[PDB]
DNA sequence: CACGTGCTAGCACGT
DNA sequence: TGCGAAATTCCATGACA
DNA sequence: ATTGTCATGGAATTTCGCA
DNA sequence: CACGTGCTAGCACGT
DNA sequence: TGCGAAATTCCATGACA
DNA sequence: ATTGTCATGGAATTTCGCA
């Protein structure tokens, strides 16, 4: 096909229940299928309405073609089917059970995946506060594969913030 | 009557001698064309000057006119004009006649988040109990993010910055120098994340431009999407966030959105000229793009510009000036003259003050 | 797909034949030197130019480039254009690009007493509990009368004017629509005086501009007075009255006492050159004065002006617009052009409405 | 001397008392010497007080080289003396008993005298309200001395209101 | 609490 | 080439404070 | 220590379709 | 009492 | 006559609403 | 049925004193 842009896929997916930092016990998490780019939204519940909320604020941003998620029961709504096709995104699953996104994404997903725990029993109750900085460095870390970061990929340009 | 040995025919400089300079009265007169006027003294001629202005307070030519009805003597008007200039209350009062000098055109960003350019817009329509809206536009591409808030506070905008810099952090942060952006809790929060806090002149909202501007294009669009409805915004601007980033300049051809990703997103008519191109094929025309940009020149100066000189006397605007109060604080110097349309001066209480231009006069005589 | 005729070869008028414009997924499309494009049919076209427009109710150019992201089609700005003409939205919303006309220098009144000009400067700083003052100023003279009043209405504007034409009668006395001026209680005390009222166009001062010039002078010098010192400004308006009346304007070389009497009363400075010449040989030069007095002319049309035609479709700048609400009412017909500079309007409420175009811009498409 | 000019002398004194009309009981004239332009001001007593309140409105106008009176009262105080120092006006008098203005001024106060009776029990206590009327008569009135009206002298114009 | 900076309210008159 | 028509670009005007 | 900006739509100008 | 025309008030924030 | 200095005039800028 | 205005002070321009 043709060459793998940003905004083409949007990977989602939860992370939870968590410690109640300030009271939110999940996670929406967003990356973009070329870049690795990615979003972190606390939310105090996966569901669609906490996850619509999410990706409200996304949307108002950019919007990709395709939102690519889980069989889980937040992204498998009528809700959230409906707010799909007002958009114009297209959703698309993994078949359920046997998970599948890409490289880059499988990847990412760990790397978030893991780089949450450090701040887990490393940092209390208190992870909710530094879940911003946790995006940032994901964000300016430098990619083997790709001779890039998600940062200069997304925006082409040095992050003022590198690691 | 000390230099008086004109009427002894003796030759005074300045006092032209073709006519005859006679006595009458004890006063030395001297018939002129105009008629016959009185030569005072010159010990008299600023109480004469001075009392003539004092009328109206007028100015050169309508001070001289009155003092000419009476008297003649060497050039009037340097007597004159010296009093004007030593008069406090026509010089805190008068209006200026020279316009400033022509606008900078400062250049744009060189990429995204170098500087950002942040606002207060509102209060407005009480819409979900949100009063003000935090506008921030990147300075290179456009982006704008728009924030809804309760209150034009600390609280609020770094609340906003916060959830806007988990996406990037930006080198430099412009705004005008309102509560909440002056704030020592804001500046923190800046220097926290080793951000530059960058501020507008005072009483300067040119300089703040950027946010201006798309000042109003926001509340432009806003506007055409509550007609024959109630003013409820709130709702409204992710939808105007969208349309606006996504709305191109006809100058530069290109969306604000385009400036800072170099593809268009999922939304409507969106372009795919570089569907092509591999991404870097795409990043790298990108950075092409960027400097290529049309960029406006300083206009011309008008004929009756001024500019700021070091040492040059010159007045700041009465920022609030109560009703029938002067405009013009009183005169001040310049010490440092940043650029020519910023200066330094000595603040009247007494500071040093950072201006623009539009806020100053120079000081007439 | 109705003109398909062009896969066929076939030539439709205003389609380049250069071009081949194949077929793929249902849509006739165009290779162009952009890309390649989708061309719609005449019919969906309007639908389309509506859907990428209302984006942002973007213009004629912006509103293309989104189209001319996806499609083409032969002389796409002018299906663009005629939906911005028809879309009520932008069209009340959107500021003009186009400049007033040039501004009429009215010949000055012919004599005294020809025309008044009447204005009501305050509120005020509470001097002796009076908070306004009404401004009377002779047209042809500048002479001017001040009249402290306790509010802006018809009781003290005629108590005043009586007072006033207890010296002469004036032909027509010109003012704002302001609320004391359109009383139908003053329109009768003018006709009992067989008084013409003259009111300038609604929301537009420069047509008050001699009262309102005057009423700077008046400020601006009462300001030079209460410097560093309470401001009462009641005990000090018959002061301010006869300084300035005595006041010399440069331009012409006269004060409005002078035009007014030919002879300077017993103020200082006062001016005596007509000493000599009996009162007739003195009020005889005077109406030589009168006569010969400088008058400004028209100055440069912009080089986007417009100018009031008949039957031209118009708006009218809404008065007081909300927060978040259109400037522009729906757009009316020009009835009569008064002149270059006023318009009778079909008003949208839907009365005739005598208006500056200051107030108007016109119809874009 | 030099000819005779509008301003040169303003010729004052006082009529009353009079029918109390709206609580005015006297009238302040003022005349021009050479035009003879009449200003009038119904005060409530025939005091300095009340003159200078009037002469104050008129000096807002106008002023007068020299205000020429009779030596009533209210003519002849310190007060009155004071203010018209502080003006640049000169004041003079009449002689006592044996008064003496100009012919011009001699029949203008007697104009306005008679022209006040009229109004007197012609029209009962009603003559306050017609005070600016009698005024605007007695300054369109065609001289035969001077082929002129004071309007017509002092303005330089025909008046829109002539008699 | 008044000051500075940033903003938009509001009140009077006569119909 | 050169012409007439169409598409582009220019730009001063006004609104954001 | 800081600096004006850009959507807008008739008017001008440059480019395009076709010889 | 709200509307029109003419005017200037005033309030929020953080120091 | 022409020159240098002084006096006049021009004028765009801003403030009145 | 209505219409912009004029004090202001550096800069330009015209006039004046003296040959
Ligand atoms: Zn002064
Ligand atoms: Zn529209």
């Amino acid at each position: 096909d043709r060459p793998q842009k940003p905004f083409d896929k949007f990977f989602i997916d939860y992370i939870g229940p968590l410690p109640p930092s300030q009271g939110y016990l999940y996670v929406l998490v967003v990356v973009d299928g070329m870049t690795g780019f990615t979003w972190l939204y606390p939310t105090k519940a996966p569901s669609t309405s906490a996850t619509v909320k999410s990706l409200n604020v996304l949307t108002s941003i950019a919007i990709p073609k395709v939102i690519h998620s889980d069989q889980g029961a937040a992204f498998t709504s009528s809700t959230f089917a409906e707010w799909a096709k007002e958009r114009g995104i297209h959703l698309e699953f993994s078949t359920p059970y046997h998970p599948q996104s890409s490289g880059k994404v499988e990847r990412k997903n760990s790397d978030i995946k893991r780089l949450l725990t450090k701040l887990l029993v490393g940092r209390p109750t208190k992870w909710y506060d530094l879940l911003p900085v946790v995006q940032l460095a994901l964000n300016n870390t430098y990619s083997p594969v790709l001779k890039y970061t998600p940062h200069q990929l997304l925006f082409g340009i040095d992050s003022n913030t590198p690691f | 009557a000390e230099l008086d040995q004109l009427l002894q025919g003796h030759y005074i400089k300045g006092y032209p001698k073709q006519y005859t300079y006679f006595l009458e009265d004890g006063k030395v007169k001297v018939s002129r064309p105009e008629g016959v006027k009185i030569i005072p003294p010159q010990s008299d001629r600023q109480k004469i000057v001075l009392q003539a202005h004092n009328l109206a307070h007028t100015g050169r030519e309508a001070t001289l006119l009155k003092i000419a009805n009476l008297y003649w003597w060497p050039n009037m008007r340097k007597d004159v004009v010296k009093q004007l200039g030593r008069c406090q209350q026509c010089l805190i009062t008068n209006a200026s006649n020279k316009a400033s000098g022509p606008i900078l055109r400062p250049d744009r960003p060189q990429k995204p988040f170098d500087k950002f350019f942040i606002d207060y817009i509102g209060p407005l329509p009480p819409s979900q109990g949100y009063l003000y809206v935090l506008v921030v536009v990147d300075g290179m591409t456009g982006f704008t993010w728009l924030y809804p808030t309760k209150a034009p506070s600390t609280s609020a905008t770094v609340k906003s910055l916060n959830v806007l810099t988990s996406i990037a952090i930006p080198k430099v942060i412009h705004s005008d120098q309102g509560a909440a952006f002056t704030s020592s809790t804001f500046a923190e929060w800046a220097k926290e994340r080793g951000i530059h806090l960058e501020f507008s002149t005072p009483y300067h909202p040119q300089s703040s431009g950027k946010v201006e501007r798309k000042n109003s294009d926001i509340k432009r669009l806003l506007t055409k999407l509550l007609v024959g409805r109630p003013t409820k915004w709130y709702d409204l601007l992710p939808v105007v966030q969208l349309a606006l980033n996504n709305t191109y300049s006809p100058v530069l051809k290109y969306t604000p959105h385009q400036l800072l990703f170099g593809i268009d997103s999922n939304t409507p008519f969106a372009n795919q000229d570089t569907l092509d191109l591999t991404r870097e094929e795409e990043l790298s025309l990108l950075q092409e793009i960027r400097t290529s940009l049309y960029h406006p020149s300083t206009p011309p100066a008008s004929s009756r510009s001024w500019s700021p000189v070091v040492g040059q006397l010159v007045q700041e605007r009465v920022a609030r000036p109560a009703s029938l109060r002067p405009r013009w604080h009183k005169p001040s110097t310049v010490l440092k003259v940043l650029n020519p349309r910023t200066v330094v001066i000595l603040d009247h209480l007494g500071n040093n003050r950072t201006v623009s231009i539009d806020n100053l006069k120079p000081t007439s005589h």
